[PDB]
């Protein structure tokens, strides 16, 4: 059971570091598609 | 009458439990079905502006509802995979969801345990 | 995924990406551990 | 471009009749509005001949009417735009990141 | 052929309907359901007989 | 391969 303890908590760490890396790039992904809307979309709106 | 068919499976979703593992598949195949045949409908009609055909009107309510629909059915499934090792429970969230709210829809929660 | 499906019996985990991603960039992002 | 083929400025001479092109029995078809439609007087001289050719130019200004393709192309573009992002806030158990 | 089509279309649709709702019913525990004593006695006895399945 | 067991 010990053994089976320390392994268990090297999986979550490898999950843990998996869900730190989707959140960093959730942030990203959030930044850019609204910057680019706006840069790409804003023209739009100007000339209509 | 497929364009029925297909709105009549829109809630479908909100039905199936997180541990099939099969939401996304239903939600977005709803819409992208719904999007094929408002594009079928915007190749028949004229592409005039004087006014929207109501049958199109329709298909894009309900495409705006199953994008809602994927957004929650995502935020959905993201709670249900929670763990101690995690995430952890706020109060607010124990005294909110697991108490009031249940008994507003008439959910009554077991706590066998 | 690659990474979430690993396991002591496959991989070993350095140091460093320990110290970073538990310690640095889930703080910078507003997120703590239990 | 409207102008005579055969016979050059000192021979045939073109008038505006009037600078506006008529639309009092416009037909107005739902797609495109005219915003200004206007004829302009040009002369020039071509490789062909050695005489001056004029020509009355006409340029149709035309808008158009976004509501259909608005409706038809961009919002449904842009519903599909907003879940590019939520694959990144799906649980790597629910299996399923790589279809969305 | 349309008609037939049309109809197996149908039939379908209430197939999707009903999976869902067979699905919903496969996934359910203590924890978060209790099991109505004519649930019991309905699908855990009379209809299994009738259909077999012993 | 770690190899731990
Ligand atoms: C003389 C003659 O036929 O000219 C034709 C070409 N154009 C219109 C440029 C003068």
């Amino acid at each position: 059971l010990k053994a089976e303890d320390t392994d268990f908590s090297v999986k979550e760490d490898w999950k843990y570091v998996a869900m730190v890396i989707d959140r960093i790039f959730l942030w990203m992904f959030i930044i850019v598609c609204l910057l680019g809307t706006v840069g790409l979309f804003l023209p739009p709106w100007l000339a209509g | 009458i497929p364009c029925v068919l297909i709105t009549s499976l829109a809630i479908l979703v909100f039905y199936l439990p997180s541990d099939c593992g099969e939401k996304m598949t239903l939600c977005i195949s709803v819409l992208l079905a719904l999007t094929v045949f408002l594009l079928l409908i915007s190749k028949i009609v004229p592409p005039t502006s004087l006014d929207v055909p109501l049958v199109g009107k329709y298909l894009m309510f309900t495409m705006v509802l199953v994008t809602f629909s994927i957004v929650t059915s995502v935020c959905v499934l993201n709670v249900h995979h929670r763990s101690p090792t995690t995430h952890t429970m706020a109060p607010w969230v124990k005294v909110v969801f697991l108490e009031k709210l249940p008994a507003l829809l008439f959910m009554q929660q077991p706590r066998h345990h | 995924l690659n990474v979430h499906h690993r396991s002591p019996r496959t991989h070993t985990m350095p140091t460093w990406v320990r110290r970073v991603f538990l310690d640095i960039v889930p703080r910078l992002l507003l997120m703590k551990r239990p | 471009k409207f102008g005579s083929w055969t016979y050059d400025k000192a021979k045939i001479d073109l008038v505006n009749m009037h600078s506006r092109v008529d639309q009092l029995d416009f037909w107005e078809s739902g797609e495109w509005v005219i915003v200004d439609a206007v004829g302009t007087y040009n002369t020039r001289k071509y490789e062909c001949c050695a005489e001056i050719y004029p020509d009355i130019t006409y340029a149709f200004v035309i808008r158009r009417l976004p509501l259909f393709y608005t409706i038809n192309l961009i919002i449904p573009c842009l519903l599909i735009s907003c879940l590019t992002v939520l694959v990144f806030y799906l649980p790597s158990e629910c299996g399923e990141k790589i279809t969305l």
